[PDB]
């Protein structure tokens, strides 16, 4: 745990 | 028996400000009954004044023996544990008396306040609350509620609570009682300025009383640099050498005087807290004396006075661990306020304060019991410069397709970092250096996305954001300026990618409703706009969104991020687009902080002195245009600012030039300018000229 709000996607 | 009469005449006495010829009734009348219940409780009342601290004690515990059924002892005797540290026996000693007799309103008002300064706000609101209920006719509690409400954004019943307010004091000050509300409060309730300075007129006279008891003669000034090697001696005294925002603010001061014309003196209040700003200070200084160790304030205020201070220096004012008591005794000719206390003390042993003419106009003149002080261009000084010179310059990586405020990154390697990278970019607003969407890029994001503490590029230290705590806790603190490179994202703290971010860090009292719904207004016209807070306290989150709903602002629009360290709180303000200040109270340390993060700030000039603060500094910064002179033009200047991108790309652009440009955080020049001051001040000092506005 202990990672960010929301995900970035990426290709 | 003529205990009781002596005692009728000792009370009346004390009425009467005869206290001291009137704690001579009570012991006779304590002479004439050894074991006179009452007597006893009394006569160590009034030695709440000072006196010896355990003094009263002897009197309470004995009045409690010969009478255990004196809930008046027990509930003072807990409020004298408390000026002695021992909470655990002051909350016992209110406990006690509240089994004794539930319906004594004022344990409850004692219990609740030692919650309040315990932290358990809930709980100091429920004792309050107990205590109005069996005695309404309160103000002590009721100010204290009040202020507790302020504390959480609790604004029910809001308008009528200030008006309230106000009579109380207005009462409080008729008959020449302790006003309920604290001076520092003041700047939080709406009242003219004369009754804020006469309640720290009040305050600053309590003091006074309480050293007449030593008696101790008038203290010789020296009238000549002479016996200084014709140094002028300035005294710095704080209780807040450590990790405070006093000395993230100053720590560097104390070392760029110019020797040559002064001997700095720094005489904390405070024990050493193991910090290196407590380090810095104690060795960049002159000299540093610990009064910690010394109690007693004559004994301390004697020891100044053989040190030769010519210009002593209040940096607590009304704060927590303020010893103004040592002030009152003049232990030097010229004695002026300085950083610390965003208000006047009303005071006569005050002789000045040092503040700049868009701080407090002359206008606002008559508000301050000290004659001013002009500070060349403002008098908030910042030693960010030093503290985060990593942030100096960024790097943003293009997640699309130049947003500078989603993907930022810090650090004092940087440049070799980016020289390291293949394709980078520049984009010129001195300029901004751009990472391309590769590889590179991808590692970062898995190391946000994955929440990884650090990763390795090309050999260089890569850090998240959030991990700073663990992976240099002296660097998070901003004791250490950190080793590696940082990376900072909205992502990290759930802010929108392509909206427009409205911030304010301050602590959650320092809004009003006025406020909120103004920044209500400016949300509805800006779409795409949200507005970032913190949970400072938590307990505000729920109320501060309840009055968004009743406002119409659905609760997606309002973001709540935990408070984090000074480092990390400093390197979030980047991921903003605009500061929106709070007009009742003015962020003073968090406005610096913003600036240095180069977020444009918005502020509306009030008539308190701390309410006149950040436009002093948007002043000095060269950025004029982000001042509003009322309501709409707040409302309107923060709207431009979320529409116009191109007027917020040059305005984000002036003030990310202006932090280092404008002698705002140009620690050096303050500094001299502080000494330019001192000195004036002392030349009308010698000159025989008496304290008159240095302008
Ligand atoms: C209204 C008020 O009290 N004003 C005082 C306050 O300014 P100011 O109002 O800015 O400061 P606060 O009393 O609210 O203290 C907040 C402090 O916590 C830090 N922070 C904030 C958010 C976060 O997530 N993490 C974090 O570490 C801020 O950088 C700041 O140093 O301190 C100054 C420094 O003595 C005083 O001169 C001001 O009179």
């Amino acid at each position: 745990a202990f990672s960010p709000k929301y995900l970035l996607r990426l290709p | 028996t003529h205990a009781d009469s002596l005692n009728n005449l000792a009370n009346i006495k004390r009425e009467q400000g005869n206290i001291e010829e009137a704690v001579r009734l009570y012991r006779k009348a304590l002479e004439v009954f050894p074991e006179f219940a009452a007597a006893h409780s009394n006569l160590a009342s009034v030695l709440q004044q000072q006196g010896k601290l355990q003094e009263a004690l002897m009197h309470y515990k004995e009045a409690i023996r010969i009478s255990p059924t004196f809930a008046d002892a027990y509930s003072n005797m807990g409020n004298t544990l408390k000026e002695m540290q021992d909470v655990q026996g002051a909350l016992q000693c209110y406990t006690r008396a509240i089994q004794i007799n539930p319906a004594f309103a004022d344990a409850h008002s004692n219990l609740a306040s030692i919650h309040k300064d315990s932290g358990n706000i809930p709980e100091a609101i429920a004792s309050y609350r107990t205590a109005l209920k069996l005695k309404p006719d309160f103000p002590d509690a009721y100010c204290n509620l009040a202020h507790c409400l302020q504390i959480v954004c609790d604004w029910t019943d809001y308008d009528e609570r200030m008006k309230k307010l106000v009579s109380i004091v207005a009462d409080q000050l008729e008959k020449n009682r302790l006003p309920s509300v604290h001076p520092h409060h003041s700047m939080l309730y709406p009242l003219s300025h004369g009754f804020r300075k006469a309640i720290a007129e009040r305050h600053g006279n309590l003091c006074l009383d309480k050293i007449n008891v030593l008696h101790k003669p008038p203290y010789e000034h020296p009238k000549d640099l002479k016996l200084s090697d014709g140094r002028l001696r300035v005294g710095y005294v704080s209780s807040d050498f450590g990790n405070h925002p006093t000395s993230h603010l100053m720590q560097s001061i104390p070392g760029m005087h110019n020797p040559d014309k002064f001997e700095v003196f720094c005489y904390a209040l405070s024990p050493d807290d193991g910090t290196n700003f407590r380090v810095k200070v104690m060795a960049e200084a002159n000299h540093f004396i610990d009064l910690s160790q010394i109690p007693c304030n004559g004994k301390a205020a004697d020891r100044i006075h053989q040190d030769g201070i010519h210009i002593l220096v209040n940096m607590n004012g009304y704060t927590k661990g303020a010893r103004n008591e040592l002030f009152a005794l003049r232990p030097a000719p010229i004695q002026a306020m300085w950083l610390g206390y965003p208000g006047t003390s009303g005071a006569l042993f005050m002789d000045y304060i040092i503040t700049d003419q868009e701080t407090s106009p002359a206008e606002v003149a008559e508000q301050y019991s000290e004659k001013l002080a002009y500070m060349p261009h403002t008098f908030f000084i910042g030693d960010h410069a030093n503290m985060f010179p990593h942030l100096k310059k960024k790097a943003v990586i293009d997640f699309k397709s130049i947003y500078d405020n989603r993907i930022v990154l810090n650090g004092i390697d940087l440049k070799a970092f980016l020289d390291s990278l293949p394709d980078v970019k520049i984009v010129k607003m001195l300029n901004m250096p751009v990472i391309p969407m590769n590889t590179i890029a991808e590692a970062v994001i898995e190391m946000i996305n994955r929440g990884q503490i650090q990763i390795t590029i090309n050999g260089f230290s890569i850090s998240n954001g959030l991990a700073t705590t663990q992976i240099n806790n002296k660097a998070a603190t901003g004791e250490e300026v950190p080793r590696t490179i940082i990376v900072t994202t909205r992502s990290q703290y759930g802010l929108p990618e392509d909206a427009i971010v409205y911030c304010n860090f301050n602590q959650l009292y320092k809004i009003d409703p006025s406020t909120l719904q103004m920044w209500a207004n400016i949300l509805k016209r800006v779409p795409n706009s949200v507005l970032w807070l913190l949970r400072f306290p938590a307990v505000g989150e729920p109320n501060i969104q309840q009055y968004a709903q009743n406002m119409g602002l659905p609760q997606n629009r309002i973001i709540f991020s935990p408070v984090a360290p000074k480092e990390e709180h400093v390197r979030r303000g980047q991921l903003a687009d605009v500061c929106l200040d709070t007009p009742l109270c003015n962020g003073h340390t968090t406005g610096m902080d913003v600036l240095w993060a180069g977020t444009p700030m918005v502020t509306m000039p009030g008539e308190t002195l701390a309410s006149r603060v950040a436009a002093s500094q948007l002043t000095c910064l060269g950025c004029l245009e982000l001042i509003a002179k009322n309501r709409q033009e707040y409302e309107d200047i923060a709207v431009k600012l979320g529409t116009d991108l191109e007027y917020l790309k040059k305005v984000r652009g002036k003030v990310w030039k202006q932090r280092i440009s404008s002698p705002l955080f140009n620690t050096k020049q303050y500094t001299m300018e502080l000494e330019r001051l001192y000195l004036q001040m002392w030349e009308h000092y010698a000159a025989g000229n008496k304290p008159d506005h240095m302008i």
